[PDB]
RNA sequence: GAGAACAGAAAUCUCCAGUAGAACAAAAGGGUAAAAGCCCCCUUGAUUUUGAUUUUCAGUGUGAAUACAAACCAUGAAAGU
RNA sequence: GGUUGCGGCCAUAUCUACCAGAAAGCACCGUUUCCCGUCCGAUCAACUGUAGUUAAGCUGGUAAGAGCCUGACCGAGUAGUGUAGUGGGUGACCAUACGCGAAACUCAGGUGCUGCAAUCU
C-alpha cells in the first residue's frame, strides 16, 4: 500500500511547538453494518421504507416473490407472491395502507401491509414492462377516499388507476417512447419523463388534457423529479411516525407540510427537474414558464439519477463520471463536486435531516456523504457485488440497499 | 501437613467456578497496540427461572456496572411466562440494549462529538459456544438494540455447517418463541399428561400457540415505549432486613463463653 | 471558571507522553504537612496544569479515516484522536542495540565475486516426467523421492543417500557453530 | 520449538522497544502497610506488572547480583524492591537495568501520612489508560536527583508510546511536586506524588469547544523521602542513549515527490 | 430421613479386556453393540504391556456405557449368569461394584454361532441427586460425607431388589 | 486406596483421592494450573510495497535479498492471538 | 444484615468431622419438541418451573484440630560485616566508631475484608 509519506522531521519540531491555542430534528448519520438478510436468489433491483415506520421495509428483484422485510429483526415478513415476472419496481402508498409494485409482466398487484395477500385482481392493460409508480399524494386527496396510484410503461402510455375499483380511471398515449418515470405532484398537474427527449405536464383535473410540452433536452429525459417528492411520498408521516387520529386530520397535516415546504420563497410554486443522457440537467417551474430557469451542467458523463432536497434548498444528481454533483434548489448553481466512487453511481437518496445524502455506484462499497460539509462521512462496505439500490428510512434511523450478491443488507448508526 | 504449607492456594475467584481468569485476562488485558480508547464488557450469564445481563468496565476498585437488566422484569412488558427460553433471551438483549442507549442520552463532553455510538464485547463466560444457543440470542437482541457487538452470524439458530447461508425464518421463529410453539403442538397429540405438567402456566393463563407470537411483539413494543428500568417499590425498609437477619444470623461466640473451657 | 491560565513562566509542554512541568517557585508554606489546607492548594496547582495541558492537547490536529466496518486496527470514522507529537523527553533504552552482526564467512566471499542473493520467487519446481509440481523445500521433496522409489539400479543405496544428506545437514551445522564462534 | 522463539523476541533490543515490565520485590521486613502500598502502585501498573508472593532478602546497596539475576529470569527491567528497617523505615527502592545491568537506585521511603486507594471518593477509573503528568517546581528540571526520579517515573508510568491517542482515555492525571523551593546544599525536600481524577463541563467563558477542567484526588496518597542513590556510569548514559538511526538538497515534496533543488 | 439422597445407579459399563489383539477385537466390539443397542469404543492400550506380547497404543479392549432404564435390565440379565450371588468382595468402598461372567451367549440374546463366543465384564456404579455438582462446568465441587456414597448403601441397594445374597464372606 | 470373566505384582474398565517428580526442544533457574500437557475442527505465507544498508555496471523511480512499518491471511461470537 | 452477576487483594481466603440456614436469590432437580455432541441427553445444547429438597454444592458456627498471616521501641540497632591507626605482636588477629544490618526465638492478636447493579422481612 501506498502510504502517505511521512511528515518531515521540520514538522516535526513544528508540531513539538506550542500550536493552536485560542484564548479568545436531527438524524444520527449510519456509521455501521448490519447482518446479512437471506431471501429470495435473485439481484435485488429497488427498495423502498415504509412511510410510518422504518421496521417495515420491501424489495424487489429478478424473482418474482416480492419480500417485506421486519428490519427491526432483519428477517422476511409476509413474502408476497402472484407475480410470474421480475419485480421491477416497488412503492408505497403515502398513506401507508397498501403497497404497490410494478412487475416486468404487465400485471400490476396491489398488495396489504398487516398480511401481504394481494389486494384484489392485477392491475393490466399495459404493452410492455412497468417503468415506475407515482403514489397520488394525500393532501390532494378528499377524507376518505383512497389515493390514485399513477403507471407508466415501455410503451410510454400512463393509465392512472383507481385503487378501489382496479380500474384505470384515465389513460394517454402522448409519448412516443418509454416513460422512464413519472411522478404525481402537489399542484395537481402530472408530469413525467419520456424516452423521446421530451416532456409533457399534464392537468388531471381536465380529465387528463395536457397542457404543456418542454423540449430542451438534446437526448431522452430520465428519472423527473419535484422538490415536493418527499413530502408526497412520506405522505404527511413526520420522523416521529404518530399516525394521525382521522383521515381527515392526515388531510390537514399533509396540507400543512406541503405548504410548508412549497412556500419557502413565499409563493406555492414547486420546482422542477429532468435528468438527460446529454450530460446536462435542467430546472423546471412549468406553471411560471415552458423554459428552464437554469441549464445545469457539467458532468462528465449521463446522469442516472437526480433527488431533491427535502427541504428543497439542494439539487444533487448521480452521473457515470463516478463524482455526484450538489447544485442549489433555488436557481441550479454549482455548489461542489462528490468524488471517491471507483465506477458510476446509480442512485441517492436524501436524508430525512438533509445533511446527509447515501448513495451507492456499481462498485460495491455504497457510500453517505455529509452534504454540509460537502466531504465524504463514512464508506460502507461490505456488498459483495454492485449495490443497485439504496433507500434512507423517513425517521431516519435505519438505511436498506440492495445488490447483484443476493443479500439485502441494512444499516444504521 | 506439608502439602498443606507447600501447595499455594488458587485465587478465591478461581476457587469458584463462576469465572475462568484466562479468558477474563484478554476480555480486559488489551495488547493494546492500538490507539487507547476506554472499552467495557457486556457481560452476559445464565441461571434457573432467571436470566442476567449487564455492561461492565474494569476499575482498580473492582467491576462497575453502568447498566444492568434481568429477566425477572420481562413480565412487566407481558412476558409472564417463558423467560428462561430462547426467545425471552432476545428479550431480555433488546431490553439492556434499548436500556443503556436511553440513559445514554442516544434518542429520547458535547466535544468530540458525543453520538459515538455505543459497542461492547459480549461475555458469555463459561457457556458453551455453539450455534443456536439462547445466549446468542440475547446477542442478537443486543445487537438489534442499538448496541454494535461485533459477531459473525455462524452461531446463530439455523445455521447450515455445510454453507455460508443462514436460515432468517428459523432466527424470526426463535425471536418469536416459535419452538415453544412447535413443542406445543406436538404435545397436544402426543402423550396429554406432559402438556397437563409443562406449560401449566400458558393454560392457567389461557394461553395458546398462536398468541405467542404477538405477546412477544406486544413485548418488543413495551420495551421500545418506557425501558426506564422502574425501582422496586421496596416496601420494607433496609433496617427491617437487616434487623430480621440478626434474630438468625449466627454471631462468632465472645471469647469469654470459650476461653474458659 | 475561565478556563484560562497563565504564570509568569510559561509552563513547558511534552504532548508525546502527555507530560507538563511547571518551573514557577513553590509555596512552601502551602506545602508544609502540617497546614490541613496542603492538599486543597496542590490540589488547585494540579487543576491549573491539568487544564492547561488540556488547552494544549485539545489544539492538536486529530485524524480522521473513511473506513468504518472492517478496519483491523483503523480508528472508527465516528472517533478522532489527536496527532501525538513524538515526546522531547528522552528516556534511557531498555536493551543495548543489537549490533552484534557478523558476516558468517559467506556474505565477503559474495561481495569479492559475482554470486547475488537468491531469487527467493517460491520452493516449488517442477518435477520431471510427472504431471503435478513436486515442492522441493517446505514440503514433500522430490529429494526425498529417490528413497521412495522402487528401484535405484544400484548397502541399500537408499541408505547412503541418507547418510550424504545428513553429511551435508551435519556440515551446515558445523558451519553454523563456526560462525557462532566468532 | 515455535512458542520458545516468541519468547526468545520478547527477550531481545528491538528498535521499538516494548514497555518496560514491571516485577515488584515484597521484602522479608515488609510491612503489610507497605504491601498495601505496592498493591496500589501495581494497580496503575497494569496489565504491564508481575509479582512474587515468595518473600526476599535483597540488599541491593549491598549486591546487585541477585537484583541482576531476577531482572532476567523475569524479563522485567523494572523493579521496585519493597523493604523496612529500624532506620528506614517504609523503604522503597526503586530499580532500573539496561540490558538486565544495574542502571541507577534510589530510594523512595513512604511518609506515615499515606493514604490508600480505598480512602477516597469511588470515581470511576478504567484500566490501561495513560496517565498524564503534571510535574511541579523547577528543581525537577534542574536537580540531577529529582530529575532521576521524574525519568524513572515517566518511564514506570507514561505507558505505551503511541502515536495516537483518544481524548476519551484522558480520565486520570499523575501529579508530583517537591515540598517547597531549597536552596543549594540543603537535604533534599521529600517528594509529594500525587493522583486525581478528570472531570469537565461547559465554559461558556473560555472559548466555544474547550470546557472547564476539574481534579477528584484518588490517590495513592504518598509522600517519599529520598535517600541512597546510585547512578549509570558515564558510558551507559551513552549505551542507553543512542538512537536505532534505522540528503542534502533533497526533500520528499507533498504527494511523494522526491524534488531537488539546485539553489 | 433421607428423601432427596435415595440411592440410584449412575450407569452401567460393560467391558471386554480381549487377550490378544486381531480381528477378534472386532466381534468382541459387535457383541457388546448388540447387547447394549449402542457402537462399542474402542480402548488403545495404556502403555507398552509386553508383558503378553502387545505394544504400545494397540488396541486390546472394547466397552460401552449405559444408562437409563435399559441399564437395569441388562444388569438383571447379567446377574442371571451370576446366579444372583455376588462375592463379598467385588465391591468398590466408595459404593460401586462389578463383576464379569464368561458365556455372554446364554444372557438372553441368540447364541449367533458366527460371532463366537465371548464374556463381558460389568460394573455397576450408584449415584445420589446432586452428583452433576461434580462434573458441572460451572459452580464444580466436591460432595458432603452425608450425601457420598458407602458400600453399606450399596449392599443396602442390593438387598433393595433382585434379593441378591452376599456369598464368600 | 477399593476394586473388574479369564486377568494375578505388571492387560484393559470403574469410584474416591493430586500444587501437578503431567510434558512445557532445554542449561544454570525463576516458572507454566479451564495450560505452554492430552483429545477434537479450519487453514497457508518463500504474498504485495516504504524506506536505510548490501554489489551490480543497461545502477534501473528498484532489477534482487537483509531490517523497518502498512495491507493481505487463519481462527473465534468476540476480546485478541 | 442474607443473597445473584462481575471483580480487587490472592490460604485471616485452604483441608478434616458435625450443627444451623426464618424470608429472599443460585443449585439439586423433571423432560428430549426444537438448535446441538458425546459409546452413554453423564458433561455439553435446548424445553417450563411443572411433581419436590433444603439431602448435597453453597453461607455461617463449633475444634487444647493441621497450615497461614499481622505488629512489638521482640531478638535489635544485637549477631554478622567494610573502616582507621604498629594502639599489642614476627604476625594472624584483639579492644576503640560511625555505617549496611538479619534470622531462629519471645510476647499479643486473627482464621477474611472490600467496589458496582440488583434483590430480600
Amino acid at each position: 500500500s501506498t502510504l502517505i509519506p511521512p511528515p518531515s522531521k521540520k514538522q516535526k519540531k513544528e508540531a513539538q511547538l506550542p500550536r493552536e491555542v485560542a484564548i479568545i430534528f436531527k438524524v444520527k448519520p449510519v456509521t455501521r453494518s448490519s447482518s446479512a438478510i437471506a431471501g429470495h436468489g435473485s439481484t435485488i433491483l429497488c427498495s423502498a421504507f415504509a412511510p410510518h415506520t422504518s421496521s417495515r421495509m420491501v424489495t424487489g428483484a429478478g424473482d418474482n416473490t416480492a419480500r417485506i422485510w421486519d428490519c427491526d429483526t432483519q428477517t422476511p415478513m409476509h413474502t408476497l407472491k402472484g407475480h410470474y415476472n421480475w419485480v421491477l419496481c416497488v412503492s408505497w402508498s403515502p398513506d401507508g395502507e397498501v403497497i404497490a409494485t410494478g412487475s416486468m409482466d404487465n400485471t400490476i398487484r396491489l398488495w396489504d401491509p398487516k398480511s401481504g395477500q394481494c389486494l384484489g385482481d392485477a392491475l393490466r392493460g399495459h404493452s410492455k414492462w412497468i417503468t415506475s409508480l407515482s403514489w397520488e399524494p394525500i393532501h390532494l386527496v378528499k377524507p376518505g377516499s383512497k389515493p390514485r396510484l399513477a403507471s407508466s410503461s415501455k410503451d410510454g402510455t400512463i393509465k392512472i388507476w383507481d385503487t378501489v375499483s382496479r380500474v384505470c380511471q384515465y389513460t394517454m398515449s402522448g409519448h412516443t417512447n418509454s416513460v422512464s418515470c413519472v411522478k404525481w405532484g402537489g399542484q395537481g398537474l402530472l408530469y413525467s419523463g419520456s424516452h423521446d427527449r421530451t416532456v409533457r405536464v399534464w392537468d388531471i383535473n381536465s380529465q387528463g388534457r395536457c397542457i404543456n410540452i418542454l423540449k430542451s433536452h438534446a437526448h431522452w429525459v430520465n428519472h423527473l423529479s419535484l422538490s415536493t417528492d418527499y413530502a408526497l411520498r412520506i405522505g404527511a408521516f413526520d420522523h416521529t411516525g404518530k399516525k394521525p387520529s382521522t383521515p381527515e386530520e392526515a388531510q390537514k397535516k399533509a396540507l400543512e407540510n406541503y405548504e410548508k415546504i412549497c412556500k419557502k420563497n413565499g409563493n406555492s410554486e414547486e420546482m422542477m427537474v429532468t435528468a438527460s443522457d446529454d450530460y446536462t440537467m435542467f430546472l423546471w417551474n412549468p406553471l411560471k414558464s415552458t423554459k428552464p430557469i437554469a441549464r445545469m451542467t457539467g458532468h462528465q458523463k449521463l446522469v442516472n439519477h437526480v433527488a431533491f432536497s427535502p427541504d428543497g434548498r439542494y439539487i444533487v444528481s448521480a452521473s457515470f463520471d463516478n463524482s455526484i454533483k450538489l447544485w442549489d434548489g433555488r436557481d441550479g448553481k454549482f455548489i461542489s463536486t462528490f468524488r471517491g466512487h471507483v465506477a458510476s453511481v446509480y442512485q441517492v437518496a436524501w436524508s430525512s435531516d438533509c445533511r446527509l445524502l447515501v448513495s451507492c455506484s456499481k462498485d460495491t462499497t455504497l457510500k453517505v456523504w455529509d452534504v454540509r460539509t460537502r466531504k465524504l462521512s463514512v464508506d460502507l462496505p461490505g456488498h459483495k457485488d454492485e449495490v443497485y439500490t439504496v433507500d434512507w428510512s423517513v425517521d431516519g434511523k435505519r438505511v436498506c440497499s440492495g445488490g447483484k450478491d443476493k443479500m439485502v443488507r441494512l444499516w444504521t448508526h | 501437613s506439608a502439602y498443606s504449607s507447600r501447595f499455594q492456594t488458587p485465587f478465591r475467584r478461581r476457587r469458584e467456578g463462576k469465572t475462568d481468569y484466562y479468558q477474563r485476562k484478554r476480555l480486559v488485558t488489551q495488547h493494546k497496540a492500538k490507539y487507547n480508547t476506554p472499552k467495557y464488557r457486556l457481560v452476559v450469564r445464565f441461571t434457573n427461572k432467571d436470566i442476567i445481563c449487564q455492561i461492565i468496565s474494569s476499575t482498580i476498585t473492582g467491576d462497575v456496572v453502568l447498566a444492568a437488566a434481568y429477566s425477572h422484569e420481562l413480565p412487566r412488558y407481558g412476558i409472564t411466562h417463558g423467560l428462561t427460553n430462547w426467545a425471552a433471551a432476545y428479550a431480555t438483549g433488546l431490553l439492556i440494549a434499548r436500556r443503556t442507549l436511553q440513559k445514554l442520552g442516544l434518542d429520547e463532553e458535547a466535544v468530540e462529538d458525543g453520538p459515538r455510538p455505543f459497542k461492547v464485547f459480549l461475555d458469555i463466560g463459561l457457556q458453551r459456544t455453539t450455534t443456536g444457543a439462547r445466549v446468542f440470542g440475547a446477542l442478537k437482541g443486543a445487537s438489534d438494540g442499538g448496541l454494535y457487538v461485533p459477531h459473525s452470524e455462524n452461531r446463530f439458530p439455523g445455521w447450515d455447517f455445510e454453507t455460508e447461508e443462514i436460515d432468517p425464518e428459523l432466527l424470526r421463529s426463535y425471536i418469536f418463541g416459535g419452538h415453544v410453539s412447535q413443542y406445543m403442538e406436538e404435545l397436544a397429540d402426543d402423550d396429554e399428561e406432559r402438556f397437563s405438567e409443562l406449560f401449566k402456566g400458558y393454560l392457567a393463563d389461557d394461553i395458546d400457540a398462536d398468541s405467542l407470537e404477538d405477546i412477544y411483539t406486544s413485548a418488543h413494543e413495551a420495551i421500545r415505549a418506557d425501558p426506564a428500568f422502574k425501582p422496586t417499590e421496596k416496601k420494607f425498609t433496609k433496617e427491617q432486613y437487616a434487623a430480621e437477619s440478626k434474630k438468625y444470623r449466627q454471631t462468632k461466640l465472645s471469647k469469654e463463653e470459650r476461653a474458659a473451657r | 471558571l475561565p478556563v484560562t491560565v497563565e504564570k509568569p513562566i510559561p509552563v513547558v509542554y511534552d504532548l508525546g507522553n502527555l507530560a507538563a512541568f511547571d518551573s514557577n517557585v513553590l509555596d512552601k508554606n502551602d506545602l508544609d504537612s502540617s497546614n490541613a489546607r496542603r492538599e486543597e492548594k496542590i490540589k488547585s496547582l494540579t487543576r491549573d496544569n491539568v487544564q492547561l495541558l488540556i488547552n494544549q492537547l485539545l489544539s492538536l490536529p486529530m485524524k480522521t479515516t473513511t473506513e468504518s466496518v472492517g478496519g483491523t486496527g483503523g480508528q472508527s470514522s465516528v472517533m478522532t484522536l489527536l496527532q501525538l507529537p513524538d515526546p522531547t523527553t528522552d528516556l534511557p533504552r531498555e536493551k543495548p542495540l543489537p549490533k552484534a552482526k557478523a558476516m558468517t564467512k559467506w556474505e565477503k566471499f559474495a561481495a569479492k565475486k559475482g554470486i547475488k542473493p537468491k531469487e527467493r520467487a517460491g520452493k516449488m519446481i517442477y518435477d520431471e516426467a510427472s504431471g503435478e509440481w513436486v515442492p522441493k523445500w517446505g514440503y514433500k521433496g522430490a529429494n526425498k523421492k529417490l528413497d521412495d522409489q522402487w528401484l535405484v539400479e544400484v548397502i541399500d543405496p537408499r541408505t547412503l543417500n541418507r547418510a550424504e544428506r545428513k553429511r551435508l545437514v551435519k556440515k551446515n551445522e558445523k558451519q553454523q557453530r563456526r560462525n557462532m564462534k566468532n | 520449538n515455535a512458542r520458545a522463539k516468541r519468547a526468545l523476541v520478547k527477550r531481545e533490543a528491538k528498535l521499538v522497544e516494548n514497555v518496560k515490565q514491571a516485577l515488584f520485590i515484597p521484602g522479608q521486613s515488609c510491612n503489610k502497610n507497605l504491601h498495601d502500598i505496592m498493591v496500589d502502585l501495581s494497580a496503575l501498573k497494569k496489565p504491564d506488572m508481575k509479582r512474587f508472593n515468595r518473600k526476599n532478602d535483597i540488599h541491593p546497596f549491598e549486591d546487585m547480583s541477585p537484583l541482576e539475576f531476577f531482572s532476567e529470569k523475569n524479563d522485567c527491567s523494572l523493579m521496585v524492591l519493597m523493604t523496612s528497617s529500624k532506620k528506614r523505615k517504609n523503604n522503597m527502592t526503586f530499580i532500573r537495568t539496561f540490558g538486565y545491568k544495574i542502571y541507577d537506585m534510589i530510594e523512595l521511603m513512604v511518609a506515615d501520612n499515606f493514604k490508600l486507594l480505598s480512602d477516597f471518593k469511588k470515581l470511576t477509573f478504567t484500566v490501561g489508560l495513560k496517565p498524564m503528568f503534571t510535574f511541579q517546581g523547577a528543581a525537577f528540571d534542574t536537580h540531577p536527583v529529582y530529575k532521576q526520579i521524574k525519568s524513572l517515573f515517566l518511564d514506570f508510568f507514561r505507558g505505551e508510546s503511541t502515536d495516537l491517542q483518544d481524548v476519551a482515555g484522558l480520565q486520570h492525571v499523575i501529579s508530583m511536586t517537591i515540598q517547597g523551593d531549597f536552596q543549594d546544599g540543603e537535604p533534599l525536600p521529600n517528594v509529594l506524588f500525587r493522583v486525581y481524577k478528570l472531570k469537565s463541563y461547559k465554559s461558556d467563558q473560555g472559548g466555544k469547544r474547550l470546557p472547564r477542567i476539574e481534579l477528584v484526588e484518588i490517590g495513592p496518597r504518598l509522600d517519599f523521602k529520598i535517600g541512597r542513590i546510585h547512578t549509570p556510569s558515564p558510558d551507559m548514559v551513552t549505551e542507553a542513549h543512542k538512537k536505532p538511526k534505522q540528503k542534502k538538497n533533497v526533500e520528499l515534496d507533498i504527494m511523494g515527490d522526491k524534488l531537488g533543488r539546485i539553489h | 430421613q433421607n428423601p432427596m439422597r435415595d440411592l440410584k445407579i449412575e450407569k452401567l459399563v460393560l467391558n471386554i479386556s480381549v487377550g490378544e489383539s486381531g480381528d477378534r477385537l472386532t466381534r468382541a466390539s459387535k457383541v457388546l453393540e448388540q447387547l447394549s443397542g449402542q457402537t462399542p469404543v474402542q480402548s488403545k492400550a495404556r502403555y507398552t504391556v509386553r508383558t503378553f506380547g502387545i505394544r504400545r497404543n494397540e488396541k486390546i479392549a472394547v466397552h460401552v456405557t449405559v444408562r437409563g432404564p435399559k441399564a437395569e435390565e441388562i444388569l438383571e440379565r447379567g446377574l442371571k449368569v451370576k446366579e444372583y450371588q455376588l462375592r463379598d468382595r467385588n465391591f468398590s468402598a466408595t459404593g460401586n461394584f462389578g463383576f464379569g461372567i464368561d458365556e455372554h451367549i446364554d444372557l438372553g440374546i441368540k447364541y449367533d454361532p458366527s460371532i463366537g463366543i465371548f464374556g463381558m465384564d460389568f460394573y455397576v456404579v450408584m449415584n445420589r441427586p446432586g452428583a452433576r455438582v461434580t462434573r458441572r462446568k460451572r459452580c464444580k465441587g466436591t460432595v458432603g460425607n452425608s450425601h457420598k456414597t458407602t458400600k453399606e448403601d450399596t449392599v443396602s441397594w442390593f438387598k433393595q431388589k433382585y434379593d441378591a445374597d452376599v456369598l464368600d464372606k
